[PDB]
């Protein structure tokens, strides 16, 4: 496929309407993901497994966090996803529980002090 | 054929496993969204892009809920 | 297109001769547990045995053919009387088969 | 000599155990290798050195039936902790096919 | 090729026809233990002589197991010594050794013998006693409603993976009851009158139904009504008839 | 390798671990193919299947001397005790299968629960061997043991004892 009728398909996910009913939604879509495609920042798998770690430490879930890391393990015995990096921290930015300063986390380099 | 086949067990197998990473970090997307990022994801395209795309529609289906 | 592919089937069995997720695929049931291929099979190897024992002076061709439903319509009919390629007036099916024709004729 | 050794090594003296090219030449003194890198190995032995405490301790009282119902109730606890820390070690040994 | 492929598939055709395992097999330390054996083997230096058999895979044996414990037996797998089952050790599986898989084929055979034994004693009846006669029918309706279970259980594989360590804890409450008659027969199979040989035959199943006055009691206790009943015929018959006319007798009493 | 071990660990011990009635399951072959640290790992699981092989031979007889109706109830518990020993050994060997990466450490793990039950049930069985042990007096050494100080032991003798009563149960209803 090419990635505007995915980026189509995507908005009749969320939404329930089709997109006979609704070309607002997915014109601002493809004004915000296009001309940011494809990742410009730090893209290691390595950064985004310990923010998925701190998640679930203040959950606490040691178990869970554990467990997380035969997933993590399962990822690299296989290695067919080709952007561990990205639905990871997807899937981490989506995070909500199921029940000061916080920049001095870990972020990924933004790579403007190098010519990309 | 077979190994592709086999290639789709692999990929079979992280679509489970990433269901249950969704769901301990308890993201609203189910299976079929999901189903459609991971192809977003593979294509390469930036999560700071698409989880505020994410966070503005699930503010308009509980805003035309 | 791949998660379209992903939702396909695969057996029960797990390899006890493959290790890394083996899908399986069913070592096959024993000869005596299948039926209208290996029955067919079963009696065109005896056939061809019985064939090969005699010289080709014996002649029994035909492992399957008759089946069940013309058979017994023919068989329905040579009550009234009747020839054909098959009354006049597998293998084991001879020894049923005349003792109902002769009940016709 | 490559960083492999060391790696799969030192996950076994977490339990205790001397690896190959890790071994333990005092008994007061925590687990040494046989540059950095080998300097790097001080602050992980710590918690071999301090595992092997608990890990005889809740050997010895467990089994001790004059010791009484406390007692053997806090080597329950003790046990069920070096447990869950075993849970951990399990997984890192997974994790394995080096890793730093 | 159109009859061998045929064959070749159905029969399984590597462990009871001389042709060897094929298989798009890989292996990997969890079940590749044979291999890693005698690789181990030759690494230790022996220096020379291989170890070679036929090589069988895990769940064959499973198939072949449950044929035999239901109460059909000669298969390829399992020479006899004498009459009693014990492990062919010619044939060797893809893991354990071949010899933890000597202990393990060791303690199904052990159920064998027994099985064996309950069998050429029905068979001895067919080709009356009076009594014999009547112990077969109690033992041969115990062993119907066991071949049906293991049977049922068969259709499974063809529809599922199963190893050894699953078939006999599986079939636990059958094979516990067995047990205890094994020990009960045994003072049973031990046989000069007719009426003695009957009695004494009786009188242990009468004893260890009083043992466990459990599961195994009510196998005790349908066996035991089996074998009084020709007793209850014979006492009836000597009082009703004014006589009792059977070669010395059915019954204990002589008059 | 786990093929053999998770049946070493039970009723079949192979030519690798060499079962003795002195002490069993000790490795007889060092593996270079494994880690060298490893082997110590195995001996100390090892111990855990030592008991296990113990406590069927002495169910493999049962079900003045050393025999009764008592010992026919103490082995009836010990099944049910014995049961989890059981399943734990297949259900690893299922997860096994598929994945190549897992390791002697996960057993080690999933096994340590019982180097807590298995110990101080063994001193039960051996003080019913070493003492004339048979009467009416089993079931003293039974609920005084039954207090425990551990809470696998803790549940698991009122179990056993509930067999033993249950035995006392018929000749005191025949009596009474």
């Amino acid at each position: 496929k090419s990635p505007n009728v995915l980026l189509q398909n995507l908005c009749c996910r969320i939404l329930g309407r089709s997109e006979a009913d609704v070309a607002q939604q997915f014109q601002y879509a493809v004004r915000v993901i296009g001309s940011n495609f494809a990742p410009t920042v730090e893209r290691d798998e390595f950064l985004v497994a310990e923010k998925i770690k701190k998640e679930l430490i203040r959950q606490r879930r040691e178990a869970d966090a554990a467990l997380f890391s035969e997933l993590h393990r399962k990822l690299h015995s296989q290695g067919v996803l080709k952007n561990k990096w990205s639905i990871l921290y997807l899937l981490l930015s989506l995070s909500e529980d199921p029940r000061s300063y916080a920049t001095l986390f870990a972020q990924a380099l933004p790579r403007d002090a190098h010519s990309t | 054929a077979a190994a592709a086949a086999a290639n789709l067990n692999a990929v079979r197998e992280t679509m489970d496993v990433l269901l249950e990473i969704s769901r301990i970090l308890n993201t609203g997307l189910d299976m079929e969204t999901l189903s459609i990022c991971v192809r977003l994801c593979e294509q390469g395209i930036n999560p700071e892009a698409l989880s505020s795309v994410i966070k503005e529609l699930r503010k308009a289906t509980e805003a035309l809920k | 297109l791949w998660e379209a592919a992903l939702t396909y089937e695969a057996s029960k069995r797990r390899c006890w001769e493959r290790v890394g997720c083996p899908p399986g695929h069913r070592e096959e049931p024993y000869l005596t547990e299948a039926g209208r291929d290996a029955f067919d099979k079963f009696c065109r190897l005896h056939q061809g045995e019985l064939q090969l024992l005699a010289g080709g002076v014996l002649q029994a061709p035909q492992p399957v053919l008759v089946k069940e439903c013309e058979l017994v319509k023919d068989v329905l009919n040579v009550l009234i009387g009747v020839v054909s390629a098959t009354f006049s007036l597998p293998e084991s099916i001879s020894s049923l088969l005349s003792e109902v024709a002769e009940y016709g004729t | 000599i490559t960083e492999a050794a060391l790696v799969r090594d030192i996950l076994y003296v977490f339990q205790g155990i001397d690896g190959k090219n890790i071994k333990m030449n005092n008994t007061e003194n925590c687990y040494k290798v046989e540059r950095s890198l080998r300097d790097t190995a001080v602050r992980l032995s710590e918690l071999g050195w301090l595992h092997n405490k608990i890990r005889r301790y809740t050997d010895q009282r467990s089994l001790d039936r004059s010791f009484g119902l406390v007692g053997q109730s806090f080597c329950a606890a003790l046990h069920q902790e070096l447990r869950e820390y075993y849970r951990l070690l399990s997984v890192l040994h997974s994790q394995l096919q080096s890793l730093t | 090729p159109d009859d061998r492929s045929w064959l070749e598939h159905h029969v399984v055709h590597q462990y009871w026809t001389a042709r060897p395992s094929q298989f798009p097999h890989s292996l990997h330390l969890h079940s590749n233990l044979a291999a890693v054996w005698d690789q181990h083997l030759y690494s230790s230096d022996p220096l020379y002589v291989p170890d070679d058999r036929v090589l069988v895979t895990e769940t064959q044996v499973i198939r072949e197991t449950l044929w035999l414990l239901s109460g059909v037996k000669k298969l390829f797998i399992f020479q006899l010594i004498d009459g009693k089952v014990t492990v062919r050790n010619n044939i060797i599986v893809t893991h354990l050794t071949h010899s933890c898989l000597r202990s393990v084929l060791e303690q199904i055979a052990a159920y064998g013998q027994v099985v064996f034994r309950l069998q050429e004693f029905i068979d001895e009846v067919m080709g009356p006693f009076r009594t014999y006669q009547a112990f077969m029918w109690a033992l041969y309706k115990y062993f119907i409603s066991f071949k049906e279970e293991l049977a049922e259980i068969e259709k499974c594989i063809i529809n599922t993976t199963i190893t050894l360590a699953i078939v006999v804890d599986k079939l636990a409450p059958r094979l516990s009851q067995l047990k205890v008659l094994h020990k009960v027969f045994s003072t049973g199979v031990a046989e000069t009158r007719n009426v003695v040989r009957a009695s004494h035959l009786l009188n242990t199943l009468y004893k260890a139904i009083l043992e466990y006055d459990e599961q195994t009691v009510s196998l005790l206790f349908s066996l035991w009504v089996e074998t009084v009943r020709p007793y209850l015929q014979t006492v009836d018959e000597w009082i009703v008839h004014g006589h009792l006319w059977d070669g010395a007798r059915e019954f204990i009493i002589q008059r | 390798m786990i093929h053999e071990l998770l049946l070493a660990l039970s009723g079949y011990p192979g030519s690798i671990f060499t079962w003795n009635k002195r002490s069993g399951l000790q490795v007889s072959q060092d593996f270079p193919f494994l880690h060298p640290s490893e082997t110590s790992v195995l001996n100390r699981l090892c111990r855990l299947g030592t008991d296990y092989i113990r406590f069927t031979e002495f169910i493999e007889q049962y079900t003045g001397g050393l025999h009764g109706i008592y010992l026919r109830a103490f082995c009836t518990g010990l099944d049910s005790v014995l049961q989890p020993y059981r399943q734990a050994l297949l259900d690893l060997e299922q997860e096994f299968l598929g994945d190549p990466h897992l390791s002697i450490s996960h057993v080690n793990y999933f096994l340590d629960q019982f180097q807590l039950l298995f110990p101080s049930v063994m001193v039960v069985v051996e003080q019913i061997k070493s003492q004339k042990i048979h009467g009416c007096q089993i079931l003293e050494t039974v609920y005084k043991h039954s207090c425990g100080g551990l809470p696998p032991v803790r549940s698991a003798l009122e179990k056993i004892l509930a067999v033993c009563h249950g035995v006392m149960y018929k000749q005191l209803s025949a009596w009474m």
